[PDB]
């Protein structure tokens, strides 16, 4: 569990929920229960709020690895309501935490200020310039090689 | 270990002038000497360097001579004029690296443990090799390879301090220079990165002739990154990029029409101040 | 007679108990062609593009 | 995209088959349903090269 | 002196309100934003325009579907400002010139 | 005509020959039907004509290119109508304006029979007969320019055309010109324009921009050329 | 596959060729980006993915003969270019 909240990709709760139901909110026999995620009330408030952050895991993956997103994908996705969903994203980006723009089609997850044309070009120049790699391509090409040139 | 390598116009100089003393009637081609400079476990810049006595035969290109004691009084000679001056590796013409290159390496690795090959190329100055760097590496080929030796390229830069600069702009002051880039030379000078941007593309092509005829073998990092190469070439569809017309017309308006304006109306106006003297004098001829 | 003696070194002896050699300096084309490599910028610098925003700015001021 | 019939009531073809005909003897066809960029840098390249003249290369 | 301080205390506390919600929004609806800020449509989109007018808030209404657009408005456009200015300055000159031109 | 396309004026040309030459040549190409470049010339020429003096000549300019230009459906700007040294003699060429931009067919027909003499005196009688019966494109124009989508019933009613089929060939001739950029829909009944894309980011600015280049660079080569210093 | 003349692939390639569900498209994708053999990214509105990968592979010598040729194609225009620069620059290169 742990370590599958700290890598990337998604995080579906209902598999979630189905293959850590019986260990976090039930007891098991080589491990007794947590006292943190049980029906007590304090119990349920800390399951609901790591359904949020199940759910804000999967929101800032997807602003890290997507750029528009359909609202109902990303409800179904996250397992919430489609309402619920637009509400949670607003309240994450009113925040300033995950930059988004939602519409109610697109719902992006980013697509930061869609790149101004300076920007633009700025990277486009970078992608030119670090072309250039290839004349270190080309010089490592005759050096590396040279050793095999002689022995052809 | 170093990431760059500087040589000052001097070594250069002096890798000239050994290269024509020799070859005078030394037709081996290819000379071979030490060069110093101040190290540093960053980028490391050479300052000076002598000739050693060395021979080589092309017979199996094994047998040579560097004349090791000779290169110990040198240096003890350099060290009492400049102490502050440590062997840093050692040079050799001849664009074509030997098989000795490693082999001798290995002879300069004990005066200087990082030793840095410097192929100083004399006679082939075209466009973009005025030296190159080579330092050995311990592995065997690859991930899943035999062994080998395997010199790699560092970065080479042109350097130079001050009270040598001066030398090289005097020596200098021809026709060429100007250091401000007029509209002129900066033409020129896209004009000469098409040219060695050409001449990089007929290498590479031509080593992709000798790979894919089988004449060379296949190095699997060199079609890596040309891979990575072909996949970093941008698009000029994509009709977002496309929308860079708008900073053209952007820099057009700057150039262009205002400085145009500007620059026609001051000729206009220069025109009028002629036109006006001009009679000024021929009533004057009254 | 091209070149005139200087006042310093006049002072100090010059014409007087040495003189002033003319000096010359051989520059072949090859050394001069290797020294040029000192400021010859690259193929590169050729083909990047200003920083568009620095670009920018710069037709600004 | 203007329908046939409508082009036939129109163009003062009575007969039917005249127009059809009228239509084959032009490019504009019936079409199935009877229903009848690129950056060039290139030559402003070679613009700014004429600019880059025009200053240099004296009066 | 209490009943239009406290009004205007509102429809600051209402401006405030609008531009702390809809910021997640790009394009949404007046319905939606009037449900959320549990006030009339004809109302917030009243005080969406007014808000729009006087450009404290950035952005456009679309009443023909009864949205809410929000955008920017780029900063480059301040070379022009310096551009523009210094044609019809050069034209005070141009005509300094037809001065000269009658002297001729 | 012949003539003219057989012969290259001279570009070193004095400023009055080069205006004299502009009318003339927009004249020929007004009564040949190439309107839009007639109606260019003309505005050049009224450019290069003497600003203080050459009343006949600005008046002949001025009203010859009022017609041309509500031949074209583009209305003449008020400001020409006042100036003293114009104003009367423009006069008749005013009342006939305000009738094109009414469409009142009656106003027209009277402005016509009160007028034809001084029409004539000039040469234009020919030019007002075909805005006679060009007002309805300019009407036409104007509507377009207003409305973005419109039913061709409304173009019938609002330019008293009495048919809808009549409104939608009128409108089709026009836009086959360039006096109109739309694309009728005769399946529905639209005259949806064109749309209008950002004139930014679109090579448009750079062409012109280069034209202007062209010019100045031009200007500034004739200006350092002909500095002409002296002997003594 | 697609030599950046059509990066867009849409999730229905995937899907036939993967001969996976197009609901699982998202989550193939997600781990070939998280494990950095890919550096795309989704557009699951119109069901695309831009592609910007650095991972190679060896390369078939029919495939270094095809690689060749469009470098061939590469520095002809290069070529063709430079030599239609220095033909119009003629005059300032001097």
């Amino acid at each position: 569990l742990l370590k599958l909240f700290t890598t990337m990709e998604l995080m579906r709760w209902s598999t979630l929920v189905e293959d850590y139901g019986m260990e976090l909110r039930k007891g098991s026999l080589e491990s007794p229960a947590t006292d943190v995620f049980g029906s007590t009330e304090e119990g349920e408030k800390r399951w609901k709020d790591l359904k949020n952050r199940v759910v804000e895991h999967n929101i800032r993956i997807m602003a890290k690895y997507y750029t528009r997103i359909t609202m109902k994908r990303m409800a179904q996705l996250l397992d919430l309501s489609v309402d619920e969903s637009e509400a949670f994203l607003s309240n994450l980006v009113v925040n300033k935490t995950i930059f988004a723009k939602v519409d109610r089609l697109a719902g992006i997850i980013n697509f930061q200020r869609p790149k101004d044309p300076n920007n633009l070009l700025n990277d486009w120049s970078q992608k030119l310039n670090s072309l250039m790699s290839l004349v270190n391509k080309t010089t490592h090409l005759i050096a590396k090689e040279e050793m095999i040139h002689n022995l052809q | 270990a170093v990431q760059k390598v500087v040589v000052h116009p001097l070594v250069l100089l002096s890798v000239v002038d050994h290269f024509n003393r020799i070859g005078k009637v030394g037709n081996q081609k290819r000379v071979v000497g030490v060069l110093l400079g101040s190290w540093q476990k960053k980028v490391l810049d050479v300052s000076n360097s002598f000739a050693v006595p060395f021979d080589e035969d092309d017979k199996d290109d094994s047998v040579w001579f560097l004349d090791h004691d000779y290169l110990e009084n040198m240096y003890g000679m350099f060290k009492k004029v400049n102490a502050r001056e440590r062997i840093v590796g050692w040079y050799h013409t001849g664009p074509k690296l030997h098989k000795n290159d490693i082999a001798i390496n290995e002879l300069m690795k004990r005066y200087c443990p990082n030793s840095v090959l410097v192929i100083i190329d004399v006679k082939p100055k075209d466009l973009g090799l005025p030296t190159e760097a080579y330092i050995s590496v311990e592995e065997v080929h690859d991930d899943g390879t035999p062994t080998s030796k395997t010199f790699e390229h560092v970065t080479s830069e042109i350097g130079a301090e001050e009270a040598e600069e001066v030398g090289v702009e005097h020596l200098l002051r021809d026709i060429k220079d100007t250091t401000v880039g007029t509209l002129s030379q900066r033409i020129t000078n896209q004009v000469h990165g098409l040219k060695g941007l050409n001449s990089k593309l007929l290498d590479i092509r031509s080593y992709l002739e000798k790979v894919a005829t089988g004449k060379l073998p296949i190095n699997h990092q060199i079609i890596y990154q040309l891979q990575d190469v072909f996949n970093l070439l941008p698009d000029v569809s994509l009709q977002e990029f496309v929308k860079a017309f708008y900073l053209k017309t952007n820099d057009q308006m700057v150039v262009v029409y205002l400085a145009s304006l500007i620059r026609s109306v001051v000729a206009l106006h220069n025109l009028i101040n002629n036109k006006i003297a001009n009679r000024d004098a021929e009533k004057k001829e009254g | 007679h091209l070149n005139k003696p200087s006042i310093q070194a006049l002072i100090h002896g010059l014409n007087r108990h040495y003189y002033s050699i003319t000096i010359n300096y051989r520059k072949n084309e090859l050394e001069q062609k290797m020294l040029l490599n000192l400021h010859k910028k690259s193929w590169m610098e050729g083909l990047t593009l200003q920083d568009y925003s620095e670009h920018c700015k710069h037709n600004e001021s | 995209k203007i329908l046939f019939t409508e082009a036939t009531r129109i163009l003062f073809f009575n007969t039917p088959k005249k127009m059809t005909d009228y239509a084959k003897k032009r490019g504009w066809v019936l079409g199935p349903n009877n229903y009848y960029t690129t950056i060039p840098s290139t030559e402003l390249a070679k613009q700014v090269i004429e600019y880059a003249r025009q200053l240099e290369m004296i009066v | 002196i209490i009943s239009t301080h406290l009004a205007k205390l509102y429809d600051n506390l209402l401006e405030q309100n609008l531009i702390r919600v809809i910021e997640p929004f790009s394009r949404v609806q007046i319905e939606h934003i009037s449900s959320l800020i549990k006030l009339s449509k004809a109302d917030v989109e009243r005080k969406l325009s007014q808000m729009i007018l006087d450009k404290k808030f950035h952005g456009i209404l679309d009443q023909g579907e009864g949205v809410l657009i929000i955008f920017d408005e780029p900063p480059v456009d301040k070379t022009y400002e310096a551009a523009l200015e210094t044609i019809q300055n050069m034209s005070k000159v141009v005509d300094s010139l037809y001065n000269k031109a009658k002297k001729l | 005509e012949k003539l003219v396309s057989k012969s290259v004026f001279p570009e070193q040309a004095n400023n009055n020959e080069w205006a004299r030459y502009l009318y003339y040549t927009g004249r020929i190409k007004a009564i040949q039907l190439e309107y839009s470049e007639a109606r260019r010339t003309m505005t050049n020429a009224l450019r290069k004509a003497p600003q203080h003096t050459a009343v006949g000549f600005k008046q002949t300019v001025h009203k010859l290119l009022i017609v041309v230009e509500l031949l074209l459906g583009e209305i003449p700007d008020r400001l020409q109508f006042r100036q003293p040294s114009l104003k009367r003699s423009l006069m008749p060429y005013f009342l006939l304006t305000q009738a094109v931009r009414t469409g009142n067919l009656a106003k027209f027909n009277q402005v016509l029979d009160q007028f034809g003499e001084k029409f004539q005196a000039d040469g234009t009688y020919t030019l007002i007969i075909r805005l006679r019966h060009n007002v309805i494109k300019t009407g036409v124009r104007m509507i377009s320019l207003s409305y973005s989508r419109i039913s061709l019933a409304d173009i019938a009613q609002k330019l008293q055309l009495d048919s809808p089929e009549d409104a939608e060939f009128i409108v089709a001739k026009a836009i086959r010109d360039g006096v109109i950029e739309a694309s009728i829909n005769h399946e529905k009944g639209y005259v949806q324009s064109k749309e209008m894309i950002d004139i930014y980011s679109t090579r448009e600015p750079q062409l012109a921009f280069h034209q202007r280049i062209s010019f100045c660079l031009d200007i500034h080569n004739m200006s350092v050329k002909a500095m002409r210093f002296p002997p003594k | 596959t697609r030599p950046a003349n059509h990066r867009q692939l849409t999730f229905e390639e995937i899907a036939k060729s993967a001969k996976i569900t197009v609901n699982e498209v998202e989550l193939l994708v997600m781990k070939a980006l998280s494990v950095g053999l890919v550096k795309g990214s989704i557009d699951e509105v119109d069901k695309r993915v831009h592609m910007t990968w650095v991972q190679p592979r060896v390369l078939d010598l029919q495939q270094i003969k095809g690689m060749k040729d469009r470098l061939e194609f590469w520095c002809t225009d290069v070529k063709s270019m430079e030599m239609l620069v220095e033909h119009q620059a003629h005059d300032i290169l001097t």
